[PDB]
């Protein structure tokens, strides 16, 4: 208990380790992801973007013929759970889910989101 | 995972093909280790430097963490006995040795083994 207690925080504060010797310290890491971890102090925005951006190219090439015009588009992206002029009168019996889809509209826009 | 590149086949669903299985596509990916070096994690300077210089190892040979240092990473057990993947520093390897020698023993053999190693134990603490 004296040895292993509270022993994660030195990775981030070697100024308080015996003589700032990292070699004394618990650092956590995976053996397989270790090979991909190389570029020091690289901004996180870059690492994440690097992945998404790279996926986007491979995907464009394979299934879009490198033509970005072929990518369908939509007002705003997201909000999907894994599952011309009219009048809706409402009663006790009207299904709530159905009702909102109507007022929502099919086109993805401000009115879609508003409902 | 660490890059868009090695991660891609799991998105295509093409990964499952190596094993004579229908394409088996995934919906997203998480990156735990890959980010530990980022400019904005609190990981200390000398620690980021330590992390990088670890040569990885293919899924081909991760099992070896249980025995030797493998790509500069060993497993070591917490106070509760569950496995932990740690960078194989001197302190960690002492922790591993004690894991195998001292903590290993029955609660009956504990205090005698400690006394018979007090000098050694006390020395290795001070060093590593
Ligand atoms: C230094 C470090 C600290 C972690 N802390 C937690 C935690 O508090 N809770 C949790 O559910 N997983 C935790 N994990 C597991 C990761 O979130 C993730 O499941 C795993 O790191 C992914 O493996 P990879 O680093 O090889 O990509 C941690 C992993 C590392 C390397």
């Amino acid at each position: 208990i004296f040895f292993k207690k509270d022993s994660l925080w030195q990775s981030e504060h070697l100024e308080a380790v015996v003589d700032q010797d990292v070699q004394r310290t618990c650092i956590l890491h995976g053996p397989v992801a270790a090979q991909f971890t190389k570029v020091i102090d690289e901004p996180i925005k870059s690492i994440m973007d690097g992945i998404h951006d790279g996926h986007i190219k491979k995907l464009l090439h394979q299934y879009y013929g490198d033509d970005e015009s072929k990518i369908p588009a939509v007002e705003y992206f997201g909000g999907e759970s894994p599952v011309d002029s009219a009048v809706f009168k409402a009663t006790s019996s009207t299904d709530e889910e159905s009702w909102f889809k109507a007022l929502a509209g099919s086109e993805i826009n401000w009115r879609h989101a508003s409902f | 995972f660490g890059s868009a590149d090695d991660t891609y086949p799991y998105l295509t669903g093409e990964w499952s093909t190596k094993f004579d299985y229908p394409p088996m596509p995934f919906d997203g990916f998480l990156f735990g280790s890959r980010v530990m070096i980022a400019k904005e994690v609190k990981t200390s300077p000398d620690a980021k430097k330590c992390i990088a210089a670890c040569t990885g190892v293919p899924d081909d040979k991760w099992e070896q963490t249980y025995k030797k240092p493998t790509g500069g990473i060993v497993t070591v057990r917490s106070e509760m006995g569950e496995p932990i993947h740690k960078i194989a520093t001197r302190g960690v390897m002492l922790w591993k040795e004690f894991d195998e020698t001292i903590f290993n023993l029955p609660k009956n053999k504990l205090v005698p083994t400690l006394e018979a190693k007090r000098d050694y134990i006390i020395s290795r603490l001070n060093a590593d």
